[PDB]
């Protein structure tokens, strides 16, 4: 017979690419403007793709590249609006209380001419001695007080492709980051995806089925971090115990700085707790598949105070916790708690010279969540792994390895026996 | 839908030369080709030949194609679709066999299968 | 049938069936984000149908033309093609020739409508 | 005729006369509204004139089809439909098989370009 | 042939031959800029695939009517056109009756379709 | 025969009109933007319209008027995250060195409740006196400071016109600013223009091809400039030789005042050189055309420091060279140097109440450029022309008058014996 060339129109065939995705969420108002997102669709349209195989790759996956520069952007564009405190980088008088110093310092008031005497309590890491101290960043960046009424909480985000292009899941319960998945499925967007900010433990975060993986790129390359993906949760609970008091200092007209002022009731520390048996299973766990990956003796122990501690966020304030009781161990009731400090001045993510305020949350602080994961790093006849994080970006990294963009290119041509008059 | 004004009355002798000229306006003079036309007494019409404004191309008759010499300058644009430009004629052996009225003529088209016929006329020159 | 590009990994036969299952769903930092996207994608969607449009097959699914299959494209059976190659294993194979047949199709339709307009001149 | 939207309260039969009326006028602060109007007029058209291409009507303002009118739609005459409802009486009637319809004025269009791609196989 | 408006001051006739050359290339500061003239510029492309489509010409690149060459817009013969104006010089000429004949393409559509929709109740 | 109307679709047809263009560059960051950009085509289609004459007017062209208010847009773009010098809107105590004063002034620093006492070097165009001195915009202008990390550098900019636009070029050898130009071609995109910022002399511009053309409007109108353009550029040497120094004055939290202080070496004087030979043979063509227009003797003379002076821009610094040594003759191995002066404080282009500082550049300053145009103005029994300059935007204009923006109308109706079924 004889053949000639048939155009067929929305063939499925599909080409890797990299295009602007956007959101859909649920739903005062978030830091991540959730609000404005497109209202996530109810029906979620999951179509499995039979007999497919695809290539994913979770460490050249360009959607966690561009979810961590979103969250940097609506980082900077939460604190716009907001009041910046720039005229508390003044000397301070401080004392102490047993910890927080108890600084006093005068200050330009709503009146240009008028000067007052205020006092307020500042953390050790809020404050660097000059006795006189000062702010930690007045020699570094302006500093942006967070509004009293944007919240920090993790909101489910779902991640969509345009019209024309394709999201590419992977149901392999056993998938390792990179490779070919037999279980391919298209979505319309990402599940719930919550930008949970967190260092060297995933809080939050989406478990595993089956059993717990461990992924990585070059896992004998000792410069490149492991993400470890638990099976099920180990329960964490944390507070600050101590009941402090919000002032409001009219600093300009209008601008009204939120600080910190006497501590009703006992003084205590600010701390957490995780349940020494249920870590003790999930530690573990997690030295099963070190073997399966190594040979020798797992050892855990500290990091090599943003990176070195468990850093998060607990009802608003942000903490810093001492991991060392947690990466203690050698392999072949009872509560482990860590001691954790408190900041209210963070760098975010850059150093460019922009530095927030969180404002003090009254009251006293307890949260309970989930750790779901954790960023190891090995460095003789022993390997010894210790708590990393590395980058934000394997935060969401960590959430988006199921995921890959493909772009729809739904022209084909093929010869069939047809020709047309 | 423009003038071809000629040259004057020029009458010389037999055995010399003699230039005629052409000056084109009103309308593109590169689109359409001139051709050259003369009646004398002794005969009547007698289609002598064209040039191309465009293509530099000339086609004439075997009856004078060893005597004339035949040229073009190039149109000084006035518009978008008008110009003016200029054709030249001249003649190599000379006599008084040649004497006549003189004109040159604008193409008709530019395609097809008349994009040469002489359609648009000039004024006429007497020679010797 | 089997939903949105659900027969990715199926015969060329198979997934020719039902085309019109793809062809529905081709069509401030996240508003600007989102129109971004939405503006792109009414682009490379009307190229696709610009394309149809001077190929004679606006309108069109599945479109036969005039130009032969040169077998210097693919000297394959229409038999080992639509029962056993899948349409992405095809258009690899086909991917150096992709941009020589879009330039015969539209010069069998620029000389088609210009036959039929003579055609019509009677 | 009347103008735009000009037959809107008439009856169906003289409403569906001249319908190239209300077919032409279908297609900072002050900007960017401006321009969020712009784009989705046009992804609100294109989306019209994808549902008439995959229905074999990309072109036409009247167009029959292969459908049989399902009397559980609407057990009503076409006397009773085109000399008395209105084009707005009537698709409040029709409003929840709407979505039905749509489904088989697709499959009735790939399951004729699909005999039609064996009709040229001779 | 000759590129893009290659046959700008071409000959109707030849200029009217391989029209899908001005077909294919028809469709912060810099970024609302940039995005401002990729929106107008798929406007005015839909513009014209709107005039094409209420003509019956939805798809052709030359495309033959049934409205009547009336003489009070151009008293010129074919052959003092296709072979002699350029295509900027005719429309020049008929710019005035531009108007008048898009709107004799659109009641000439719309009444093919209506007379087509009585053909096939038979 | 019978006549019908058939309709055309894509005839080459277009009609003058006005759009928005946008930019395409090729590629730290500068000023222009140019890596946001699209990458520019590397195949830059040119199509010659054959037998086609269009009318071109260089003078009411718009895209120079587009351009022009791009470059304006970029200025004020480029400094809103750069930081704000009105803290040093104060009173100075400036001494000499031998021109630039030596100023000291008390300034708020980091903490806002301290002051220090630093000192600078200003040049006398920058301050004037109130002995006590300040800086010459604090009674008109807030001021910021040029970001040290943008660049001032021309880049190649191509302007294209948008789907269903076409710019026309114009590819005469002697075509002069208006008229029709009987050799034609469309393009996607305009050349490489490079958007100098230059006065009375045209810097690194596009030469002209056989010999040199002048332009005008109504050249027999005295208020009219005159752009000359070169057809064989004339090498000019600028340089700033004095070795100065950068001090970093942190004024804020994270606003650092980039100064000048202390002259290692030699102390010397800002100048330029251009061949006396080189620019005796173009001054001599340069009066060959200014016969063909008139028809006298040809006298030049220095102007009627902005516009006074050749102001351009060399490595960093805005140079103001005075070009009396240039245009001094009256027509029928040795350096021609002008004594140029630097500013630090540019108006930009307006006066609404905006200006600029632009920081010093460390070490030695010299830069090699090419002179191709020249902005007149004429004024008895002699014609004397003065270097003019007019406006900015007969910078753009000396470049854009090749191109001109027209709108395809691709829809075409004629009759043809032809009539459907
Ligand atoms: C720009 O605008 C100009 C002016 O309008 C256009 O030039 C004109 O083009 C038309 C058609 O393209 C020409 O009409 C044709 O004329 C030929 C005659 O050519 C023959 O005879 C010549 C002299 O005897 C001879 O030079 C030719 O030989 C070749 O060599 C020359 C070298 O100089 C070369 O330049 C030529 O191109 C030739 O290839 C040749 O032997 C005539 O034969 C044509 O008739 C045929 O074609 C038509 C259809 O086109 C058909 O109907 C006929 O039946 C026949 O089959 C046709 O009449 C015209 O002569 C040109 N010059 C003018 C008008 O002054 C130019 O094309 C435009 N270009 C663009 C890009 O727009
Ligand atoms: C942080 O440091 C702050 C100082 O910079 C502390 O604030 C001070 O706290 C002390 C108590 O610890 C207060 O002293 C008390 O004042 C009250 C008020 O009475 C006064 O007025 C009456 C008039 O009716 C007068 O008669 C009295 O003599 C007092 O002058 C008294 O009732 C108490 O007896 C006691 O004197 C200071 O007033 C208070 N100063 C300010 C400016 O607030 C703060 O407590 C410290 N916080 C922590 C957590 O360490
Ligand atoms: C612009 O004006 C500035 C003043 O406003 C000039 O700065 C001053 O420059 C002079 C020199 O010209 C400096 O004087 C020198 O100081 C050094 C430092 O030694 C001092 O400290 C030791 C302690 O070890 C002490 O024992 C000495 O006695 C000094 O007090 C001496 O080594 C020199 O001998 C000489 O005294 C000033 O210190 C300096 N002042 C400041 C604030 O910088 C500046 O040079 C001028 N620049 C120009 C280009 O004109
Ligand atoms: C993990 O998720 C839990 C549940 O969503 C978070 O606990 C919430 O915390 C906010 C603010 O502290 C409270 O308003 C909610 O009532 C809490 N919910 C529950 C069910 O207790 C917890 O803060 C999250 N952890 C992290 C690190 O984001
Ligand atoms: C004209 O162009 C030349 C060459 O691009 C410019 O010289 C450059 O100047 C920059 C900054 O001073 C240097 O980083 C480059 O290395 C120089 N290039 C060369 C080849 O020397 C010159 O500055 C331009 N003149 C103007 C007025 O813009
Ligand atoms: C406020 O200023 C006065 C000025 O006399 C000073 O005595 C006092 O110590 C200042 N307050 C602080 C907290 O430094
Ligand atoms: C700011 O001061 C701190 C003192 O704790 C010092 O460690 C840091 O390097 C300083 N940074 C700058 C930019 O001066
Ligand atoms: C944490 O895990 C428990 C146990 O499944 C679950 O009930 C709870 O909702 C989880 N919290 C989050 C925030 O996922
Ligand atoms: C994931 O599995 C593939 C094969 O299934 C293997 O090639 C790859 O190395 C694995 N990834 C890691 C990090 O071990
Ligand atoms: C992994 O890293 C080691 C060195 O750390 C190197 O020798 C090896 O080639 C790397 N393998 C891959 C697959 O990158
Ligand atoms: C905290 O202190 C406030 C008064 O400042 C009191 O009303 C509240 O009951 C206290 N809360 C606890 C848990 O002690
Ligand atoms: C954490 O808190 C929850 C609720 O208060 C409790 O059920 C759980 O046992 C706690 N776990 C640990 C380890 O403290
Ligand atoms: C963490 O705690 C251990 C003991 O529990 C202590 O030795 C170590 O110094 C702590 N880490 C830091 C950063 O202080
Ligand atoms: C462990 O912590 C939970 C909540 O954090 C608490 O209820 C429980 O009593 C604690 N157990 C011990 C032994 O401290
Ligand atoms: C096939 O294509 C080649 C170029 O790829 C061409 O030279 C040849 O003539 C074509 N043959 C047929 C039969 O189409
Ligand atoms: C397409 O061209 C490339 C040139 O690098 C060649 O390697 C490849 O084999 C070609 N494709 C086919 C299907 O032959
Ligand atoms: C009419 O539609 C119903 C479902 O709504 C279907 O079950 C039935 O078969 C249809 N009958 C006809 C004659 O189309
Ligand atoms: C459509 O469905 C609703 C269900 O609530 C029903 O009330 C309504 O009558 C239906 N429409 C028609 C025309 O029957
Ligand atoms: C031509 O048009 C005029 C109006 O412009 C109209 O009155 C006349 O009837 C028309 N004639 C034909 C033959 O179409
Ligand atoms: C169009 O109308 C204008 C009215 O001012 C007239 O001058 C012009 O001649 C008309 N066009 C034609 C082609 O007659
Ligand atoms: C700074 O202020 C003090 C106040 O006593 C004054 O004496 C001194 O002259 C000031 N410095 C300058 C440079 O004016
Ligand atoms: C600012 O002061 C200068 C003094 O050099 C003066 O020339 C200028 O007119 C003043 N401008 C205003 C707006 O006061
Ligand atoms: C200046 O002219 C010389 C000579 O042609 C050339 O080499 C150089 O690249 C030119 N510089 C610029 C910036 O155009
Ligand atoms: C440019 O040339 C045209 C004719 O070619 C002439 O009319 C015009 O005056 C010239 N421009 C100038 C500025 O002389
Ligand atoms: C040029 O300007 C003179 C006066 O300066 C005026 O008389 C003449 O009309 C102008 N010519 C044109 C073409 O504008
Ligand atoms: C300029 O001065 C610096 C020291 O401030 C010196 O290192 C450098 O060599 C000097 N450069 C010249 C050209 O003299
Ligand atoms: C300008 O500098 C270049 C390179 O340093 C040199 O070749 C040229 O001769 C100089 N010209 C003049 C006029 O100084
Ligand atoms: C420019 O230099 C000349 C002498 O070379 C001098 O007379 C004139 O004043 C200078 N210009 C200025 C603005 O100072
Ligand atoms: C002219 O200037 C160039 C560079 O500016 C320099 O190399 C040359 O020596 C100078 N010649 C004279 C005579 O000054």
């Amino acid at each position: 017979a004889k053949k000639w060339v048939t155009v067929y129109y929305g063939v499925p065939v599909w080409k890797e690419a990299t295009t602007t995705l956007f959101c859909a969420s649920d739903a005062v108002h978030n830091v991540w403007a959730t609000h404005a997102c497109v209202p996530t669709d109810p029906n979620p349209q999951e179509i499995v793709l039979g007999n497919v195989t695809e290539n994913f790759n979770m460490w050249k996956n360009n959607m966690v590249e561009q979810m961590h520069e979103d969250i940097i952007s609506l980082w900077d564009q939460s604190l716009k609006p907001c009041v910046k405190l720039t005229p508390l980088c003044v000397t301070l008088n401080c004392n102490n209380v047993n910890e927080m110093k108890n600084c006093s310092f005068n200050v330009t008031t709503s009146i240009r001419d008028k000067i007052k005497k205020e006092y307020a309590l500042f953390y050790k890491l809020d404050v660097v001695p000059l006795t006189n101290y000062r702010l930690i960043n007045c020699n570094t960046s302006v500093i942006t007080q967070a509004c009293p009424k944007v919240s920090f909480e993790p909101i489910p985000i779902h991640y969509c492709a345009p019209a024309g292009f394709a999201i590419l899941k992977c149901n392999s319960k056993t998938f390792n980051g990179s490779g070919p998945c037999t279980n391919v499925s298209t979505v319309q967007c990402t599940h719930g995806i919550r930008p949970v900010v967190s260092t060297q433990l995933l809080l939050n975060g989406s478990l595993a089925e089956e059993e717990i993986v461990i992924r990585s790129e070059n896992i004998t390359d000792n410069a490149k971090t492991i993400i470890v993906q638990l099976n099920e949760a180990v329960e964490i609970n944390c507070t600050r115990p101590n009941n402090n008091t919000r002032k409001s200092i009219h600093i300009g007209p209008g601008r009204a700085f939120y600080a910190t002022g006497d501590i009703i009731g006992n003084i205590r520390q600010a701390h957490c707790n995780i349940s020494k048996a249920r870590w003790n299973e999930t530690l573990g766990q997690i030295v099963a598949k070190l073997e399966e990956q190594f040979p020798k003796t797992i050892i855990f122990n500290h990091s090599s105070p943003e990176i070195v501690t468990h850093s998060f966020n607990c009802g608003g304030e942000f903490f810093y916790c001492n991991t060392t009781p947690l990466f203690n161990s050698t392999w072949n009731e009872q509560n482990i708690t860590l001691q954790c400090r408190i900041k209210q001045i963070i760098n975010m993510w850059q150093g460019v010279g922009k530095a927030m305020y969180a404002p003090p949350i009254r009251g006293q602080i307890r949260c309970s969540s989930n750790i779901t994961g954790l960023l190891l790093t090995r460095d003789n006849g022993t390997e010894t792994f210790r708590p990393g994080g590395g980058n934000m970006r394997d935060n969401w990294r960590s959430e988006l390895y199921k995921y890959k963009v493909v772009k729809i290119e739904p022209l084909g041509i093929a010869p069939t026996a047809c020709k047309r008059r | 839908q423009g003038q071809l004004v000629q040259s004057g009355a020029t009458t010389t002798k037999p055995g010399s030369s003699v230039k005629i000229s052409c000056k084109t306006s009103g309308y593109r003079f590169n689109f359409y080709h001139i051709n050259w036309i003369r009646q004398t007494a002794g005969r009547g019409p007698e289609w002598m030949g064209w040039i191309s404004p465009y293509s530099g191309d000339k086609n004439l008759a075997p009856a004078f194609q060893d005597r004339v010499i035949m040229t073009t300058d190039t149109e000084v644009p006035v518009t978008s679709f008008t110009s003016t430009g200029a054709a030249y004629m001249e003649i190599r052996n000379l006599t008084s066999d040649d004497t006549g009225t003189y004109f040159c003529a604008k193409g008709l088209l530019r395609d097809g299968s008349s994009t040469w016929l002489p359609y648009l006329w000039g004024q006429g020159t007497l020679l010797t | 049938i089997l939903g949105f590009l659900g027969a990715a990994g199926s015969t060329m036969g198979a997934a020719s069936m039902a085309l019109t299952v793809q062809a529905r769903l081709l069509l401030t930092v996240w508003g600007i984000k989102q129109l971004q996207a939405r503006v792109l994608a009414v682009e490379r969607y009307l190229r696709d149908q610009q394309l149809l449009g001077i190929w004679g097959c606006s309108g069109k699914i599945i479109c036969c033309t005039n130009v032969p299959w040169n077998d210097s494209w693919s000297n394959k059976t229409i038999n080992e093609i639509w029962d056993n190659m899948t349409w992405m294993q095809w258009e690899k194979e086909i991917d150096n020739y992709t941009q020589h047949i879009y330039t015969l199709l539209e010069v069998s339709q620029i000389q088609q409508e210009k036959n039929e307009q003579e055609l019509l001149e009677l």
